[PDB]
């Protein structure tokens, strides 16, 4: 195609000619994004056996990143050869695009992921581009975390030696630093006019989504809001639910958080934190399968513990994490008798356990009440959290209004 | 203070928290309406522990105990402690919970009112 | 040759056995070292197109490091043909040899340091398999480094990650435990008996070197006796003054210093400690060419500053570094203004600067004594060490007996 | 135990150290028959510090500190100290060596002597 020909040009050598420079790469890049028929471009490359060298010139990891997030996205029935010529690519430097934040994702992986993921946005309606809605700029204190910031929780600095350390002795001065930062909720909501409140939500709802695979979007990546309205669809939740849990989050969250959120994730320890946007504890992500509707079945298997907390730093990995979580909080909830439940029925007198099984839009305000209480905590032990409730529910008028 | 129950127990008060007596002794938790309150339980009992508990020195003495450990939520895991020493003839109990994010937690708490619980 | 062709069937493939078993492997190591004619067998291997097979069939690196390691040092006519048929083999960027302890030499560089070695041992005697002496059990405290123990720094577990942290965090206790075990260095000497200080002697000499790349001696791996023997003839000291220095250096040594010493060096910070036997800092190794006299100036070029840390630490390649270093600091000397050095000469009145040039047999003792000072600081700074002198004179009696 | 020179210097001795006293003020160096012994040394000075030298907030007030190393031995590379504070119209400079193995030395001990020292 003349996608095809203009891409054979740039990376073809010639006798005065011996290098994919960065800028030829950049062009082939946006030349694939451009594209108006991706799959027919893509067989061309590989009848001209310059889709291999396509992958072994395009050199820098975070280009490598760009060029094979762009082809796992955009092409359908050509996905193979893609990958085919990608595996061909990787003897001799196997490195790929496995290095800094996606060091835990193989190559190849990365490659699966874009294409999943891209499929998935097309298919569940968050592929579509996102205005650019301004971020918070605080880096310290409750809502610095990265939904007040859109700054990415694997793109903040290691932690300091001295730090790791007194983390590791549990010296309390310190664990606080890095722990949740609120302690009376009630107090901090009464700080927050009604116009502070929705500021946040807006702030919060309004961003790009900060996301791991970029490329894997046909534009710009998608408001947090899109992701939020697709994962309410696929789960017969409402957008504002969710945006309630996971403000509700974020207001408990610092951006020092966030930070010993992931590292914690991936360092030897191999923590069970809970990360991003909805703070998804880890084991539970693997254990409730959360990220089913944007992964396949292979490639999910293969996904390391590391990956996985990785997965939950990247927006909509983390807010589709979230939504399937809360429909499985609900739905277990459905199931439950309230007899047996007696501080429950106690703490929110109006619940209603056969509502849950359906859209929150038909749910008693105790029932999101609850569900928050059972969210932050164990689902349905009968032991629920005195101040979450209230915090939750707060977040949750700001959405309804 | 220092709470006396009528059948014995005396135990400190941890700061910040809500005493209330209860039937075999007290039950404090955390003030405040916060995300995760730490619920502790100290009482009196003739009956001796569950069989086989690791054990432990607490302080002068000996201390039956068991750590479980649950799914929670987004504030962590849920933590049980559950730790009795013996008062004689008889023993005191002390049960605690809470969540925590980042493994075990220290129960410095529990444990310092188990130390300092006595009979008479 | 009768060894090609036995060789010849243990790696060649039939119908519906196309793999090269680890006991097939072993019998052709084994018959590689057990040959009479061994630039005959590789000549006549390479007859067959085997050699590049042989290479190509012997997988693992432990194994391969075994294989590469013997024939590069049991070959002289053929020896560039191997080589060749090596190279060849290396399709694609295997591991090779290039794991493990061996991990900062690339497998031609594994090779072309075994060819090396073993002339290097013919040449200048110290070839022949030594008595499996026998080594200390100790893991702590003074006398407890690889030279009390045949344990090579490089096979130590790395330092618990507590540790790690509280060492780059500068904690004194910490230090420490990693860091040289005396203080009072005439103490030490007084809470032994002459004859716990022979038994020390013995040990440290007696064993068969540590060596990193065993299977390019003949045989068994010579004494550490043996090793200083031929250093110290080459150049133009005894073995008993390279004796002395080692066992001084050794008494100062712990377990946990062994594995501070080399991890520091080879981690992010590339450290510039004191390594091995004689503890040599890697630097110094460096800019004095330590290793002149082993290895060629094609292989020395190459060297990463790890791969030179990591030679450090296999004692032959030390101890011939150690007893260089040694001649160089006399030969400095014996260059020296003794007016301009006054303190030195205060300290050491029978010092003979002139002697110096020649060999130990014809130095004052106080020439021994100014020269340890020398050896563990600045040489010919005129300033001293005030411990180091008397503590290396005492094992230099040691060895005179 | 706490030394004072007649130029107005008042020092705090450390211990284990051979106190001795030179013209400018007085030198440390470190007791025992030690590998690698430390070796101080305080004096009052007037000319103030070259232009070049870091700046580090040692106490309540600042210190211009300059750090030298070179080729040593098997110890480790030689490492020579240099560092000055406000005193008055002149300044009192602290003076120290040390051999490493493992980078650039704390010199806990060389700037004690210096927060501590002061004038009469
Ligand atoms: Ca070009
Ligand atoms: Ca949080
Ligand atoms: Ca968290
Ligand atoms: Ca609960
Ligand atoms: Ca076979
Ligand atoms: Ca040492
Ligand atoms: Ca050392
Ligand atoms: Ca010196």
């Amino acid at each position: 195609t003349a996608t095809s020909d203009l891409i054979e040009s740039l990376i073809s050598y010639s006798w005065d000619d011996w290098q994919v420079t960065r800028q030829e790469a950049r062009r082939v890049i946006a030349a694939i994004r451009n594209d108006n028929v991706p799959d027919a471009t893509i067989a061309a490359l590989d009848k001209s056996g310059s889709l291999i060298k396509l992958f072994q010139r395009v050199g820098p990891p975070e280009l490598a990143r760009s060029l094979i997030a762009s082809i796992a996205g955009r092409t359908t029935m050509q996905r193979y050869q893609a990958r085919n010529a990608l595996i061909r690519s990787l003897i001799n430097n196997p490195l790929g695009t496995q290095t800094d934040n996606w060091i835990y994702f193989p190559t190849i992986t990365f490659f699966d992921i874009c294409a999943d993921l891209a499929d998935a946005a097309g298919r569940l309606g968050f592929a579509a581009a996102g205005a650019t809605g301004v971020a918070s700029q605080a880096i310290q204190g409750p809502f610095s975390g990265v939904g007040a910031t859109g700054v990415n929780p694997t793109d903040l600095p290691s932690i300091a030696f001295g730090d790791q350390l007194k983390l590791l002795n549990k010296d309390p001065a310190t664990v606080t630093k890095y722990s949740n930062p609120l302690g009376d909720l009630g107090a901090y909501l009464s700080q927050l006019s009604p116009q502070d409140k929705l500021n946040q939500a807006q702030t919060l709802v309004g961003q790009p989504i900060s996301t791991l695979f970029p490329d894997a979007y046909p534009g710009n990546p998608p408001s947090r809001a899109k992701v939020m309205s697709a994962a309410a669809r696929k789960y017969d939740l409402t957008p504002q639910l969710i945006g309630a849990i996971i403000l509700a989050e974020q207001r408990d969250q610092t951006r020092d958080e966030d930070a010993k959120d992931y590292q914690a994730a991936v360092s030897i320890k191999s923590a069970n934190t809970s990360i991003g946007l909805g703070q998804v504890v880890v084991s539970t992500a693997i254990k409730y399968e959360l990220f089913t509707d944007l992964l396949g079945q292979p490639v999910r298997r293969g996904l390391s513990r590391k990956a996985v907390a990785t997965l939950l730093a990247s927006d909509e990995f983390n807010i589709f994490a979230t939504a399937r979580y809360i429909r499985y909080v609900a739905n277990l909830a459905s199931q439950q008798d309230l007899r047996k439940l007696p501080k429950t029925r106690g703490a929110f007198p109006s619940i209603d356990l056969r509502a849950y099984a359906g859209n929150p839009r038909n749910w008693p305000r105790d029932n999101v009440r609850a569900l928050a209480s059972e969210y932050t905590s164990r689902p349905w032990d009968d032991n629920l959290s005195p101040g979450w409730p209230m915090f939750v529910d707060d977040a949750y008028a700001t959405f309804l209004d | 203070m220092t709470l006396t129950h009528p059948n014995g127990l005396v135990v400190e008060r941890p700061v910040g928290f809500d005493a209330r007596r209860s039937a075999e002794g007290f039950r404090f938790d955390e003030g405040g309406k916060l995300r995760n309150p730490r619920q502790l339980e100290v009482q009196r009992q003739d009956a001796p522990p569950p069989p086989d508990l690791a054990s432990r020195r607490l302080g002068d003495g000996e201390a039956r105990y068991k750590v479980e450990e649950d799914d929670g939520g987004s504030a962590g895991s849920e933590y049980r402690l559950w730790a009795a020493k013996p008062a004689g003839a008889r023993w005191i109990v002390v049960s605690a919970s809470e969540q925590s994010e980042d493994g075990e937690p220290t129960f410095a708490l529990a444990w310092a009112l188990l130390e300092r619980a006595r009979l008479q």
